[PDB]
């Protein structure tokens, strides 16, 4: 039996599936941990390990990418759970490796394999408290060269006054995502800042693990992937919008959940993007 | 119960004997400054992010 988990119905996925888009043909590259490609509940289409040590991007030794996987993509099926994009060429772009942790110049092969490859969507469920300016020129030339490049917006909580987006999230080429529960409410650890740009749910998101498994996990993590799963819905209704026009597309029919320091401009809506 | 403010410049075993006081089931990880990682929540980690001397560079917080 397959179950819809609560953040691709809050978002209004299904809405697009019912008119038949469920991002066929748009490639999405889940720079992360790796994809466990025998999951019965997905499908990969491809991919490649930056992390030295762990060639196989197939194999995912954490379970972070997996998860992360699952909410872009997983099938639409009789088993597990539904992604927001089901049909979605999804892409195993290693760079984490088993401890969940990986150096920046891995972070970055993996974003510049990403554009040669022509990938329509970047999701990066990842990040640092700090930049550099390799990683931002990265981000900015696959923006350039038109791929949707989201991020995860960061789980550092509030700090008085200041932003605790962080890195690649704080970059304006990229769309820095904030997690809501089921209420649409923020979620404690949630980062916040100007350069919060939209939210999504992130809190007891189920999704695929390895070895055939199903959990719920929380995280802006969580979060990131129901955006960059939207953008591939919008890609496979709209296959001639740019980059900049799926962005202000998202952006611009969010509902409204509050101050923008906290919520960014609130909840996406793929149904009311994609028009 | 969060975050640890005051350990910042503190050694990693400093910053230990602190937070498993604090939080006995805490899931310590030491981690170099310019370490990019998971956007997971969890609520047992607490991550510590080392400059070049071994000392606590962030405020350590949970997730
Ligand atoms: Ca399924
Ligand atoms: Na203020």
């Amino acid at each position: 039996a397959q179950s819809v988990p609560y953040g691709v119905s809050q978002i209004k996925a299904p809405a697009l599936h019912s008119q038949g888009y469920t991002g066929s043909n748009v490639k999405v590259a889940v720079i992360d941990s790796g994809i466990d490609s025998s999951h019965p509940d997905l499908k990969v289409a491809g991919g490649a390990s930056m992390v030295p040590s762990e060639t196989n991007p197939f194999q995912d030794n954490n379970s972070h990418g997996t998860h992360v996987a699952g909410t872009v993509a997983a099938l639409n099926n009789s088993i597990g759970v539904l992604g927001v994009a089901p049909s979605a060429s999804l892409y195993a772009v290693k760079v984490l490796g088993a401890d969940g942790s990986g150096q920046y110049s891995w972070i970055i092969n993996g974003i510049e394999w990403a554009i040669a490859n022509n990938m329509d969507v970047i999701n990066m469920s990842l990040g640092g408290p700090s930049g550099s300016a390799a990683l931002k020129a990265a981000v900015d030339k696959a923006v350039a060269s038109g791929v949707v490049v989201v991020a995860a917006a960061g789980n550092e909580g509030t700090s008085g006054s200041s932003s605790t987006v962080g890195y690649p999230g704080k970059y304006p080429s990229v769309i820095a995502v904030g997690a809501v529960d089921s209420s649409n409410q923020r979620a404690s650890f949630s980062s916040v800042g100007p350069e919060l740009d939209v939210m999504a749910p992130g809190v007891s998101i189920q999704s695929t693990l390895p070895g055939n498994k199903y959990g719920a996990y929380n995280g802006t993590s969580m979060a990131s992937p129901h955006v960059a799963g939207a953008a591939a819905l919008i890609l496979s209704k709209h296959p001639n919008w740019t980059n900049t026009q799926v962005r202000s597309s998202l952006e611009n029919t969010t509902t409204k959940l509050g101050d923008s320091f906290y919520y960014g401009k609130g909840l996406i809506n793929v149904q009311a993007a994609a028009q | 119960k969060t975050e640890w403010p005051e350990l910042v410049g503190k050694s990693v075993e400093e910053a230990k004997k602190v937070i498993l006081q604090d939080k006995p089931a805490a899931q310590i990880i030491v981690l170099p400054v310019g370490t990019i990682v998971t956007r997971s929540y969890r609520i047992d980690r607490v991550r510590l992010f080392v400059d070049r001397l071994d000392n606590i560079a962030q405020v350590p917080r949970v997730g």
